RNA sequence: UCCGCAUGAUUUAUAUGUAUAAAAAUAGAGGUAGGACUUGUUCCUACUCUCCUGUAUCGUAGAAGAUGGGCGAUGGUUGAUGAAACGGAAGUGUUUUAUUGACUUGUCCAUGAAAUUCCAUUGAAAUCUUGUGCGGAAUCGAAUCCAUUGCAUACGACUUUAA
RNA sequence: UCUAGUGGGCCAUUUUUGGUAAGCAGAACUGGCGAUGCGGGAUGAACCGAACGUGAGGUUAAGGUGCCGGAAUGUACGCUCA
């Protein structure tokens, strides 16, 4: 289903830009890309296909289309809230908000599981009931 | 990380040299290792090429007794042991040590069957061979060299995987009406929060 | 990792000529020194010079003026096999020359066992037309509608449950 | 009652193909998987734990102590110096790396 | 006398003497043309040498920090009354059981430690 | 005398002892205050881009 | 013979900045080791340490800086405590070099309110009555405090966030 | 020899939560009640759940975890028995039922832990043999030598016989 | 100034002559072994590295880092099926 083109969005997984979105803009190679993202401290470079991971999302993109381009077509689709949007997304999300938990909010998360697993077993029970 | 006392390690579509050498390792960092399922493991190399290696490995044998000679295993898990004898120095009370922690096995006997199995897999067919490079598996050249128990191995092994089934099935029913009560509990919300 | 240098040397003044002609090079080279040396390599076969009677005027580094932008280089090489010499046209798609010159060492040694030192590089030049391409392989990737799918990798589990010995299940794709 | 260490396992003293140097053990520590992360486990005590047979002070239980004190090679491991050198027949047995010298 | 360090305990015994009971272990350079030892292979036996010699400054000290001395008499020991500090009073073996007493004696009288009491 | 080798290059007090001047030196300095022209020039560039 | 006189001046400790007074503490050895405690002061090497007793039993005393793990919860507020009485002296055994015979038959004086003196227990109410406040008001805190700190399967310490 | 009233010691303990059983493919259905019907090489139904492997899931608060309560469901854990059912590849394990103990931190208070007054440690419980008071009687063997045989044999060994 | 041992050498690189060739014979140059342990080349007098008092710490050479075995089942691009 997904594929290497001009438009395809890509999550980067190796390097210091791990866990961005980009934009693939033009082909080098059967090897690299490069590669672009609206945001400002990503700058467009050239990447390795083994450096990133291919989202779903294809853009409507002009073959080596520059900065300015890419980042207006990018908002004019909806490719930030699209990409959030997703069972990929939110579960990258939830690992990156588990990552930083301190102390307390595990002694929180605990006590919170304690809470569930009383209600959850108590409301198998009454289903079996029926 | 793995520091567990006991690891059980499906051996089907390791290569065997690559499961070996783990294995060996890990035996050697003080690991008690399970293999089972010897007669699935694979060897990278057409059939022919891998059989001739067997064959030539047969020829070598005490001139003057073979009863002393090179004692040739058959079966498929005694094809892995040798594989990891060889990476330990066996020759020592350490190598000795690590070499019986190991135990190697065809199929899934009733010890290990309702325990849970693992994958290595820097050893994995798969991900180390490259599609459309030949590749044999060990429990058929292993009967073709003489091992004589291929069948009731295959036989037991659909017995096992039919009760597996069932077992699957009825954990599969348990862990929905759990999920569902889960699902609409009201801590659910709080949990959010915290990636939970 | 090369670079790209242009070096210009001249033969030392001396009674005879007291103008001697300058002369430049384009030259790829690990560091300057190499460069310098390379400069001397390439000189000797064409001029009555040396190092101890020439000397270098100036040596700059060049940097590509388009490092974003996808290009086709040609380059014409020239080796020593183990039987002979060769001249030979290869192409390369790379956004900085220096970009395809490495690929074209890296190529050389892969496919024909040729060492840096058996190599001279004739030219490099970025090729403008489609048509000009002589390389299918390449101008295919020239192409407005290229699609194809990932290359196989060897997976990917971040960089730390990939040094992971055993894994729960069997990878999916 | 439960745990306060990192489980790490007894590998072998620093050595050259065929030359041992058991002053200095090599120790590999669960979970740690890089010579970046070991650097969280320097200087923390480490601890040889084991049970003889006669009793000193009511107790059977013996240890020996230990210092981790830089990282070996690329892959997590750990050189540590122990009070006394650890014996070799303990290649492969467990060692409990403390957090006692804490700079978190 | 402060922090004794001795460099080796290990006593350097001679080579093959662990074999041969005609043998005996005190030192012997070995001269043979082909000896192992001398040419000092992985794995020999050390032989003694100079390096090995201990700090000037605790060499002959027992590890109390002092020195033992042999007293045959009275008399003997009363040569380290001024030296109590860094001799010790080792008596001798063929000295008498009365002597001995009262060598013992004159020692306590003067602090003079005795390494051989009883 | 001197029983003990000390890195002035460590030792701030022993640098001190040699060199007095290192109070007073004044590294990081600005002198790039002012316009900062451009010095490439025609013939230079068109030199640099031959071939 | 007489030394020399040494070049080795004594200057205060610098603690981290994660130990400030009202950081909850991971307790890491001893017999209160795994005891999550609070911080009341920093004395010159160690903490000055309460957790406070009603509700871990962990009574005011010092815990050296490397023995103990700083956590980001949220800070308990000690402003109003009299710390400065909570010194060396205080907390110092009575010498007892010299006039002593080491033996049994001593544990059973030198445990309950036999051995604890006055104004000891008197204190450690007085700074419990100041901190109970602060605890309550933050929510989970006085579960917290109670609670014991332990390692469990899969916790790396070199990547937690304490 | 079995239980027993209970004395010592060992190890599960290479412990320190050392908890977790589908199967199969990898240019694939990975399958997740997988949904959706008629149980079929068909659904456009559920289509982005897939790809983050487990950084997951399960457990995890209380003098090594004490002593008393107000609330809230009507559940959960463990232990002893019941009658069992299923387990033969090495089943020695998995599941369920009736009586009866112990606990429950699902939520909220009270009492208590200190001087072990800055780390140098292991916490209990059961599980199997052994010293012993024995009530309760004992349900109970064999092999070998010396003999014998000749289907055997240098000697042992072997095949027989036997009180 | 007096005196010892020695007056069978051998190996390698490079230049050679004789020989069909030789783990052959004879010469040239330097480095070696003999009299040189140690790290490496699985092994080995001479090859690579390096020449050694007894020790602590650090870092290297030559050579390595799947397991035996200390050290990336590292990264990049290709080639190869026996
Ligand atoms: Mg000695
Ligand atoms: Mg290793």
């Amino acid at each position: 289903k997904r594929y290497v083109e001009v438009g395809r969005v890509v999550l980067v997984t190796k390097g210091e830009y791990t866990g961005k979105l980009a934009v693939i803009v033009d082909i080098v190679d059967h090897k690299r890309a490069l590669i672009d993202s609206p945001c400002s401290e990503f700058p467009r470079q050239v990447i390795r296909y083994g450096s990133v991971v291919l989202t779903h999302i294809v853009m409507k993109l002009p073959r080596g289309a520059r900065s300015g381009i890419v980042a207006k077509k990018w908002k004019a689709q909806d490719v930030c809230n699209k990409w959030a949007s997703s069972a990929w997304a939110k579960k990258l999300e939830a690992k990156k908000v588990r990552s930083q938990l301190n102390d307390f909010d595990r002694f929180a998360v605990m006590r919170l599981k304690k809470q569930r697993r009383e209600q959850v077993n108590v409301a198998v029970a009454k289903a079996l009931k029926a | 990380s793995e520091f567990q006392k006991v690891v059980v390690i499906d051996a089907k579509g390791h290569l065997l040299g690559r499961l070996a050498s783990v294995v060996a390792k890990q035996l050697l960092g003080g690991q008690k290792v399970v293999v089972v399922r010897c007669e699935e493991l694979n060897i990278s190399g057409h059939f022919f090429r891998n059989k001739l290696k067997y064959l030539a490995y047969l020829r070598k044998a005490c001139r003057y007794n073979p009863s002393r000679g090179a004692f040739h295993f058959r079966a498929p898990s005694r094809i892995f042991q040798k594989a990891v004898r060889g990476m330990l120095p066996h020759k020592t009370a350490r190598g000795q040590a690590a070499l019986e922690h190991l135990q190697a096995v065809e199929g899934i006997p009733p010890p290990f069957d309702k325990q849970k199995r693992v994958v290595v897999p820097a050893a994995l067919r798969v991900l180390r061979l490259k599609p459309g490079r030949k590749y044999c598996t060990v429990g058929r050249l292993s009967s073709e060299v003489g091992w004589k128990y291929s069948d009731i191995v295959s036989k037991l092994e659909e017995r096992r995987k039919v009760k597996s089934a069932a077992f699957y099935q009825a954990k599969l029913a348990k862990q929905k009406k759990i999920a569902s009560a889960k699902a609409a509990s009201s801590v659910n919300g709080k949990l959010a929060e915290f990636g939970y | 990792a090369l670079k790209e240098y242009q070096v210009v040397g001249r033969k030392v003044p001396t009674e005879h000529e007291p103008v001697p002609k300058l002369f430049r090079m384009r030259l790829f080279a690990p560091n300057e020194s190499v460069a310098k040396s390379r400069y001397w390599y390439f000189l000797k076969m064409i001029n009555k010079v040396k190092k101890a009677t020439g000397e270098i005027v100036a040596i700059n580094e060049i940097s590509e003026p388009k490092p974003l932008k996808a290009k086709v280089f040609g380059i014409w090489i020239r080796y020593d096999s183990r039987s002979g010499t060769h001249n030979m046209y290869k192409e390369f798609r790379d956004t900085t020359r220096v970009g395809a010159v490495e690929a074209m060492y890296a190529d050389m040694a892969a496919r024909h066992r040729a060492r840096f030192r058996s190599i001279r590089i004739l030219k490099v030049v970025e090729v403008e037309k489609k048509e000009d391409v002589r390389r299918n392989y390449v101008k295919q990737l020239l192409n407005p509608h290229l699609k194809f799918p990932l290359p196989h990798r060897r997976t990917g589990v971040v960089g730390l449950a990939g040094k992971k010995v055993f894994a729960p299940h069997r990878p999916s794709t | 009652g439960h745990r306060l260490y990192v489980k790490a396992k007894h590998l072998s003293f620093q050595r050259s193909k065929h030359v041992i140097h058991p002053g200095t053990s090599l120790v590999k520590i669960e979970g740690c998987d890089s010579k970046e992360e070991a650097q969280f486990y320097l200087g923390k005590r480490i601890c040889f734990v084991y049970k003889s047979n006669k009793p000193v002070r009511g107790s059977k239980i013996r240890v020996i102590w230990g210092t981790v004190s830089r990282p070996h090679g690329n892959s997590g491991v750990v050189r540590a110096r122990f009070t006394h050198n650890l014996p070799p027949k303990t290649f492969g047995a467990s060692l409990r790396v403390m957090l006692y010298p804490s700079n978190v | 006398a402060v922090n004794i360090i001795k460099k080796r305990t290990k006593p350097f015994k001679r080579h093959q003497s662990d074999r041969f009971k005609r043998v005996g272990e005190s030192w012997r350079k070995p001269r043979g043309i082909d000896s192992c030892v001398r040419r000092r292979f992985r794995g020999t036996i050390s032989m003694p040498k100079i390096g090995y010699g201990n700090n000037k400054k605790t060499r002959y000290c027992m590890p109390n920090g002092l020195k033992a001395f042999l007293v045959r008499n009275v008399s003997d020991v009363e040569l380290l009354l001024m030296h109590n500090k860094t001799y010790a009073a080792e008596i001798a073996g063929n000295v008498s059981a009365r002597k001995r007493v009262e060598i013992v004696e004159k020692a306590r009288a003067l602090g003079v430690k005795v390494t051989n009491a009883g | 005398a001197h029983v003990q080798k000390k890195n002035p290059l460590k030792n701030k007090a022993v640098l001190a002892r040699l060199n007095p001047y290192a109070k007073a030196y004044k590294a990081n300095v600005k002198l790039n205050t002012g316009k900062t022209p451009k010095a490439a020039g025609e013939k230079f560039l068109t030199v640099l881009h031959e071939n | 013979n007489v030394p020399k006189k040494a070049r080795k001046a004594v200057r205060p400790t610098k603690l981290r900045a994660s130990l400030a007074p009202g950081t909850v503490c991971i307790l890491l050895a001893g017999r209160f080791r795994g005891k999550r405690v609070v911080v009341l002061s920093q004395l010159e090497d160690t903490l000055v340490v309460t957790g406070p007793y009603k509700v871990n039993g962990v009574p005011i005393r010092r815990v050296n800086h490397r023995y103990v793990i700083a956590t980001s919860a949220p800070k308990i507020d000690v402003s109003g405590v009299s710390v400065e009485k909570f010194t060396k002296a205080y907390f110092a055994k009575q010498k007892r070099s010299g006039p002593v015979k080491k033996d049994e038959a001593f544990f059973a004086e030198n445990a309950p309110k036999n051995a604890l003196p006055a104004e000891r227990i008197a204190d450690q109410k007085a700074v419990d009555a100041k901190l109970l406040p602060a605890i309550k008001a933050i929510p989970n805190m006085k579960e917290y405090l109670a609670a014991s700190f332990a390692l469990s399967n899969g916790d790396r310490p070199h990547l937690m966030k304490f």
